[PDB]
């Protein structure tokens, strides 16, 4: 159960948001998507799961 | 949202602005410069246009 909970918590895709998203402030000039936790990619990353 | 130990009550309006806005704020339509909305209707496959 602990292993499964850890793998589900530490290997996941998480929605974050946006820099300067809408509705924005009046003077906003920059807009960029916020990237956050994404799925792991290698056995090495999985082995490092705490 | 919360009841303080002093007895005061925290309401949603105390920590936020409540309004009727929009599900999304990415599309802004202007007709000759005036604010506008509208319907981009598409014709169904194999259907009469007139």
């Amino acid at each position: 159960v602990d292993v499964i909970t850890a793998i589900k918590a530490q290997n996941a895709q998480v929605a974050a948001g946006q820099l300067g998203g809408t509705p924005p402030v009046k003077g906003q000039q920059l807009n960029a998507s916020i990237i956050a936790q994404t799925r792991l990619t290698s056995t090495e990353e999985f082995g490092k799961i705490l | 949202l919360k009841v303080n130990q002093d007895g005061s009550r925290v309401l949603l309006r105390d920590v936020a602005k409540i309004e009727l806005g929009g599900e999304n704020y990415d599309i802004i339509a202007e007709f000759n410069g005036q604010p506008a909305s509208g319907l981009g209707i598409k014709l169904a496959t194999g259907a009469n246009a007139l």
